[PDB]
């Protein structure tokens, strides 16, 4: 996939020479982050059923009329899709934690995400709010750099979505 | 991609009215293929002149020689097409050619480069440069070679030549860069304040 | 393009001699202080969306011939285009904010594009309204106190404003 | 080409059956006319654009395998 | 191309499941042991004009046929080739090492060199010699402990080992 | 030039994308090396004219011949010229250092080195040789992480050389 | 791009008739003396890198300014990019002199040579110095007399002479 | 136009070399062959108006239908315009032999004569007959090295036409 | 490797057309060239030994200092390896002149020469006058255009040496 | 630059660099059949804009009641008169779009850019669409025969991209 040191390569591959001062630098600044980062991928994993939850019943605040018959949301399998998505979200921001790069989610996600949305009628902004409460909720579950790197991830992928 | 682009409004060149055979045979730029590139010497030529094509032959450096694209080249499994797009989807292209120009100089400089020809008119300039705002000058070379106008005029096997009489070459009016000031550069009026190291009877 | 750094050796280079004291000084000032720049570019970056979205609200609040037929956003395309132009702006200006030099903003965005406004018959004034629209947008974005540590960022934020602002001169 | 989709190159056989060979001859060639058969890499990210500009010239393929998995 | 994160990441995806606890660990302990490896890489850089090089002295020395007349790298062209091939060998074996991951080299490098040496005519087991010198003069740049601190790398030597003789077995 | 925060800045425009959170990342790894490059840069410059007479005396020592009437290296005017010619290294490792990147050096050095060299008749190995003095001497001038940096960025000069 | 023969015979197009016999003895002679051309153009080209050396060393002994930092040929960039420069001129001029017509320079290196240069910023003044040591240094070269016949070939040193001047004045 | 010499120098700036030994050796046996062609075109510059006039007789022989009227060839200004467009071939056959190639041939009737002779309904038969006829000529009027360059224009114009 | 009929045929068949007057007569000229050319080689493959062995002393006298100990020159092996590659180029010096083309010499030395020099450091200056005592002997060795030739090859090898 | 019958015969023929050949003249000739039922049901569609504009937007608060209480897009005098812009900005584009026989209008002045502006502005295009099967609705009723059939195919187009 993407990482720091994958772009680290995949650069030094492009210019066609050996690994340089530039590119180790970013390797290593890439490893002292690894450590807050891993932190913060255990932290979101420990706390993942709470989470989904959390998550969906936000949606379904910010969206009382999907609930309802006659619609989308309804149906208990779409419940289930609704807690599988979430899964798969925060799960592949804690990919992106562990690998230092966007590009677990990028893969995972964001590729082909607005083509998706369009032929199963998926709307975006549920999972834009979805995020937004993992958000708020990682920034009391989370503090320092950890917070950080899940923030920035979490954040990506709504503008991602949005 | 997008929006769609403008209109490309065309106008009078001679490209686009060339049944005849040209005046001059010898003025008729060399339409290098893929036969030159079985021979070893012939492949160099090649090489040579792609370097010479994109780059302008002032850039020909042994610090901005492709190697990999090179060896591609020679193997076989790379494509003429995808030669002269990984030149222009290079590091160097980028540092000598997109930086010292806006992107309208700079998408005169690809039209004349890649497609042979001097863009229609200035709107041309406009269209064309909003690829490049909007999505790096790496898709805007992919959107030229891979564009309908560059696959008539030249094709997958065929190195880009330019579409005019070449008594009038296009590198010697357009150099990579015009009318800017350099920041490695001094102004002409100005003088070096620094030290001489020497006294060469002065 | 060329960064603080880039500059100062040039500048040194220019002058054929090695950077003097003072000016390592300034260059580690800079490289302490960019833990707040990251921060303030990732908050630009991070908010683009509605940092456009704002921007456009207001614009269109205010100068409401754009949106009328005959008007200089009217059909879907322009709309579209112009919404991208300000998020191509933004971009720049965030690269810009991060370089800490706006080499970058004037030679890839800002060089030529008067001249393409009246060319395409745009209203260049109202671009800088558009792009002062935005300046606001982001500079409630980057004040944001929650989730970062807090401390002074009053230097990054004239900055960017002197950015957004210079974008704004160059257009109109 | 970073990603994994850069990744996974793929080899294409392509012969240049009459069908090709009408189709070039309405139109005219452009080129020099060629061997009938030649193996042709592809990375992932041009795969589908590639056979379709191949359908379009009416050339018909022999073989595609995956050079990488 | 991947990394050993990446590859980790891989087989948690295809599990469905997160990363383990165990699978956490053991990527956060080779995250400290990054700062141990640019080192290694480094050493592998810095000195690469060096170990092709004497590579090359010694490979021509115990084989003489190679430049006699008539030889594979015989003429100048060919001669050259083969520097570039110990060259490029080199550099995706420094790149492989930084990775910690075997699938950049084997995918990019290593995916295609051996048919097109067989279709050449090349000898694939003179290739492997000099490989096998090339590993040896990188121990012996390695090993240096020179302008470095201190340290155990056993592991990093083990794993460049293991990654030259790969390169070596796929060659051959 | 070419330093971290513009490759990133390049990587991104090229792509037509915001930076994200690889990109800064690898900048704030770039933040934090600074201080020790300033420190060996200043350290360095510090050292001017010793280093710089080092050098020469090296690559006189090392090519006894040159220095003989109707070599390069005879008369007062090739020997200043050495001199400043070792200042030019030295003055763009030092650029390397505060930029943390190795575009002072590939742009002012390296760029056109064998075409110049070769079209003076300079040779490589002199510069290599100078190059080693200041390396052996950066050894005892500089401790620490900055001896690391300058010790790099030397090292990418002489292998640009060789 | 027209020679000498192509030249009489546009002349002759021009007014619709036939070569005179006059014409024809003119370009008899040139083909006459076309075996001292030759030999005058492989002068030219085979001392070639010792034309450019020379050129060189006197311009950059006269002209410090230069290949001072902010020069125009201060980094290896700009100093390979003015060797090359002057090896292109003496391409140029031995093609013209072959040919015995100078509409080479004129339609493919002189046609808005000047208008490049002040694009460039470079001195103009300078490249036509440049172009005149140039001269200098390729008559001592075409003048040498060891391993060809003892001839009388003032003219063709007039030509070679007129082509360096005319592309300098062009240039400057 | 096309030319030995300037083919030379097409070929060596294409590459963007000087002028190397291969291509001198061209050079050189131009201008050997110099001396033959000029002769060759001299001589037929003299006998220019008997060559034309037998040439218009020549086609009007093969080509009888044509001098009848309500046909191309009938009228006085047909007829002189066949003296003219003769005169123009010869005229360009000489250019040809002076220029030591066949680059005045195609810069002036070559080019374009296809689609010119269509338009104007001018059968190319007929100029194929007064070639040929002038061909027969030649092998009068020349003898040697210079015959031979004579019938090579000639019959280079000749395929050309048919 | 390369040829003037390899030149004429190659381009005849890249445009798929037939041999023009131009190429048959570029041939005519290079049958003519074979005479002096191959009694050129003769005389040069008579006198090899006399060469090499007076070539290796001219290296030694310019430069006295690579027979010093720890440079090149000094060594058995090393200067046996100096005479085999004289050998190489009076080999394909000879080569060129029967070929009457410098194709052999490029495809065969010129190919890649620079950085095969630069990895081994085999510094050119030493082969440019090995080839500069070759050419003087060759002046007195041949006579007319055998030597003008010879000289031409010399010439082209140095230069590409350069 | 609209796309058009005429438009694509003579780009098609300008590429090719030739005359206008029979096939051309004979698509041609089948626009110029087929402008009449279109200009009727151009007709008789700009001449009840209004009923069809108050009924699109009715039938759009209809399926969508939670766009109009308080907090929502559709809230809003300004909004509700906004609707009906957007609503008869479609309708005058499916007429022109009649009137020039091709989807050139539709795909000019709305389909180009239409979901960059509604994701930024957050509208959804679900309210369009419903106005615009409203609106096939009615133009159901309205027209009758050949003109019913070619109305209907450029609002299912307008539909067809919305999606
Ligand atoms: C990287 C630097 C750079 C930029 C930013 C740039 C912008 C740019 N804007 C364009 C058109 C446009 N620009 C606008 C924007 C204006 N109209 C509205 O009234 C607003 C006041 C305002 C936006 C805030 C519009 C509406 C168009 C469309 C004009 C048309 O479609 O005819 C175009 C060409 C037409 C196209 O293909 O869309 C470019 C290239 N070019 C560059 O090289
Ligand atoms: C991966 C990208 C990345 C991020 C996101 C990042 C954030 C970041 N912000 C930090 C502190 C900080 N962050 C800020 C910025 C805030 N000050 C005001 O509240 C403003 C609203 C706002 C900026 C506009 C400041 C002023 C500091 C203190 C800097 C210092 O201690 O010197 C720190 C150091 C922790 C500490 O000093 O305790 C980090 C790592 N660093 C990174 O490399
Ligand atoms: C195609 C024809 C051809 C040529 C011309 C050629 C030149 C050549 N000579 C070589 C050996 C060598 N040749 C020399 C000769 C130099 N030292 C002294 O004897 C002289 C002053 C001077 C010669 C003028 C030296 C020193 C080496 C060994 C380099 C080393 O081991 O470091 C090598 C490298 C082989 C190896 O290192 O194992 C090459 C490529 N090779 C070819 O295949
Ligand atoms: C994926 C990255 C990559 C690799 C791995 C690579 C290797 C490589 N080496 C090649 C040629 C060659 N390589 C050699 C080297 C052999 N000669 C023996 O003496 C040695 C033991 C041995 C070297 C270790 C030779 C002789 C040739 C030329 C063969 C020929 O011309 O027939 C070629 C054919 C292309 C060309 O040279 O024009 C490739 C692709 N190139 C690349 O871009
Ligand atoms: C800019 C690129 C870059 C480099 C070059 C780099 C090297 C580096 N090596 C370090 C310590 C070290 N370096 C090594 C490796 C050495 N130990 C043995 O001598 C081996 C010969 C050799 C391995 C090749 C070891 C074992 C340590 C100590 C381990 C630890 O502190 O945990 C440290 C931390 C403490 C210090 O030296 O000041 C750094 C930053 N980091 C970077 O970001
Ligand atoms: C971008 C930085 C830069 C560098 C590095 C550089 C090197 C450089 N050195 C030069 C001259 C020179 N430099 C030397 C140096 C020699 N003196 C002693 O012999 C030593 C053994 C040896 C140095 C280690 C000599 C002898 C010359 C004169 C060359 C000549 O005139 O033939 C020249 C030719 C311009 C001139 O005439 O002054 C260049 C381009 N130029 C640059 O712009
Ligand atoms: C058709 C033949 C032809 C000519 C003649 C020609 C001149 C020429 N020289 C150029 C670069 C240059 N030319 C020079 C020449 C100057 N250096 C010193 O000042 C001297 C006074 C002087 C030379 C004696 C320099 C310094 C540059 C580099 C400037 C730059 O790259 O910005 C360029 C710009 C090309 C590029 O940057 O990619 C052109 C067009 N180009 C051609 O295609
Ligand atoms: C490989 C391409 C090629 C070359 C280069 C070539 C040269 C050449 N030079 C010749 C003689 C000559 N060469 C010269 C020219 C010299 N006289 C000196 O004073 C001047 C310094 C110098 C003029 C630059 C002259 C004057 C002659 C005597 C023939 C004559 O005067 O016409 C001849 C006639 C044979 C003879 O009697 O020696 C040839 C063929 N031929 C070729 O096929
Ligand atoms: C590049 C040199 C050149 C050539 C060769 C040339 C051929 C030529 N001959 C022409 C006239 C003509 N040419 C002919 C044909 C001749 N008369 C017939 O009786 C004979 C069978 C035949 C003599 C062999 C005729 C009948 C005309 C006048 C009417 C017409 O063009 O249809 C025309 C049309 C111009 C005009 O009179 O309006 C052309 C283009 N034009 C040129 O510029
Ligand atoms: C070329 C044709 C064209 C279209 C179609 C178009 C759509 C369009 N409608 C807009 C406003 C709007 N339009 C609506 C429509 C909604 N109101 C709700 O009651 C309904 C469910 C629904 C309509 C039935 C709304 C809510 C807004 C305000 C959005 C906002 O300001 O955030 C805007 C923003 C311009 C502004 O108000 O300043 C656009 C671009 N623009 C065009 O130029």
């Amino acid at each position: 996939s993407r990482t720091v040191i994958t772009e680290v390569i995949a650069t030094a591959d492009s210019q066609g020479r050996f690994l340089n001062s530039t590119e180790l630098q970013a390797a290593f600044g890439r490893f002292e982050r690894a450590v807050p980062a891993i932190e913060a991928a255990r932290a979101l994993t420990k706390n993942q059923d709470a989470l989904v939850k959390g998550a969906v019943q936000a949606v379904f605040k910010k969206f009382p009329y999907v609930t309802q018959p006659g619609e989308k949301g309804y149906g208990d399998s779409n419940q289930a899709k609704c807690a599988r998505d979430i899964g798969y979200y925060l799960r592949f921001i804690t990919y992106s934690l562990v690998a230092s790069g966007t590009g677990p989610l990028d893969d995972y996600v964001i590729a082909g995400l607005r083509e998706v949305n369009r032929a199963f009628n998926l709307n975006p902004l549920w999972y834009i709010e979805a995020l937004n409460y993992i958000k708020g909720e990682t920034g009391k579950l989370l503090s320092g750099q950890s917070k950080t790197e899940a923030l920035l991830y979490i954040d990506h992928a709504i503008n991602a979505l949005s | 991609m997008g929006l769609p682009l403008l209109d490309t409004k065309y106008s009078s060149k001679p490209h686009r009215v060339a049944s005849i055979p040209a005046v001059n045979a010898e003025d008729k730029p060399w339409v290098l293929d893929r036969y030159d590139l079985r021979d070893e010497q012939g492949l160099q030529s090649f090489i040579f002149a792609a370097y010479r094509q994109i780059f302008s032959e002032h850039l020909i450096l042994e610090s901005n020689r492709q190697t990999e694209l090179e060896s591609q080249l020679r193997n076989g499994k790379l494509l003429v097409k995808d030669f002269v797009r990984g030149l222009g989807k290079s590091e160097v292209f980028r540092r000598l050619v997109l930086e010292p120009n806006t992107n309208y100089r700079f998408v005169e400089i690809c039209l004349k480069r890649f497609l042979g020809r001097e863009p229609y008119n200035k709107q041309e300039l406009i269209k064309w440069s909003i690829i490049i705002a909007e999505k790096g000058y790496h898709a805007f070379i992919d959107a030229v070679v891979d564009g309908a106008e560059y696959a008539e005029a030249f094709g997958e096997d065929t190195l880009p030549y330019q579409r005019r009489p070449l008594s009038q070459p296009f590198n010697l009016t357009t150099p990579r860069l015009a009318d800017i000031f350099q920041d490695d550069q001094r102004s002409p009026w100005e003088r070096y304040a620094g030290p001489k190291f020497f006294v060469g009877w002065k | 393009m060329n960064d603080v750094f880039t500059r100062a050796i040039a500048q040194a280079d220019l002058k054929g001699s090695f950077l003097l004291e003072s000016d390592l000084d300034k260059l580690a000032s800079f490289a302490k202080e960019g833990v707040k720049r990251l921060d303030a570019v990732a908050a630009l970056t991070n908010n683009a969306p509605a940092i456009i979205s704002d921007a456009a609200h207001k614009l269109f609040a205010e100068q409401q011939e754009l949106i009328q037929p005959g008007g200089n956003a009217y059909p879907h395309r322009r709309m579209a285009a112009c919404l991208r132009d300000m998020e191509i702006i933004l971009r720049y200006v965030s690269y810009a904010l991060l370089a800490g030099d706006a080499s970058v903003l004037d030679d890839r965005c800002l060089n030529g594009l008067r001249e393409t406004y009246n060319a395409l018959g745009t209203p260049t004034q109202s671009v800088a309204r558009a792009v002062q629209l935005m300046k606001d947008a982001a500079m409630v974005h980057l004040k944001s106190t929650a989730n970062v540590t807090v401390g002074d960022c009053s230097s990054l934020y004239s900055e960017a404003a002197t950015y957004f602002d210079k974008a704004a001169a160059s257009i109109a | 080409a970073i990603t994994t989709q850069g990744k996974r190159i793929y080899k294409i056989t392509v012969s240049e059956a009459g069908a090709y060979a009408t189709n070039k001859h309405r139109t005219g060639y452009r080129a020099p006319i060629r061997q009938s058969n030649y193996t042709l890499t592809v990375p992932y990210d041009r795969f589908l654009p590639e056979m379709i500009r191949l359908h379009q010239s009416g050339a018909k393929i022999v073989n595609v395998t995956s050079v990488i998995s």
